[PDB]
């Protein structure tokens, strides 16, 4: 019965909320530039772009 | 007494009450010993009874 109590208490100490969201692999933070050049190029694929102008 | 062409001494009350008490308590001892070492307890999992199949 004593161990039965101990498991209860252990369960109570793990039912509490996390202080924070957990860390992960934030490593190799992604570039924005290549994404732009790729999207803009593919969208302009086989297209004769002629600048912008106002 | 003559128990129909038969003779039996009159039993003492305490001897046979205690006799039946003996028989009962013996059945109780056997009742305990057969099931001892069988409730495979685990706090995590209750009173498991290991089996060949479910």
């Amino acid at each position: 019965q004593l161990l039965d109590v101990s498991r209860q208490i252990k369960s109570y100490w793990l039912t509490n909320s996390l202080s924070t969201s957990f860390p992960t692999v934030d490593y190799s933070e992604p570039d924005l530039e290549k994404v732009k050049r790729t999207l803009t190029k593919l969208q302009n694929h086989l297209l004769e772009v002629s600048l912008i102008e106002p | 007494f003559v128990c129909n062409e038969n003779i039996y001494m009159a039993p003492n009350a305490y001897t046979l009450l205690a006799t039946r008490m003996l028989n009962a308590t013996y059945c109780f001892q056997k009742a305990l010993t057969k099931i001892e070492k069988f409730p495979q307890y685990n706090p995590q999992e209750g009173y498991t009874y290991p089996k060949l199949s479910n």
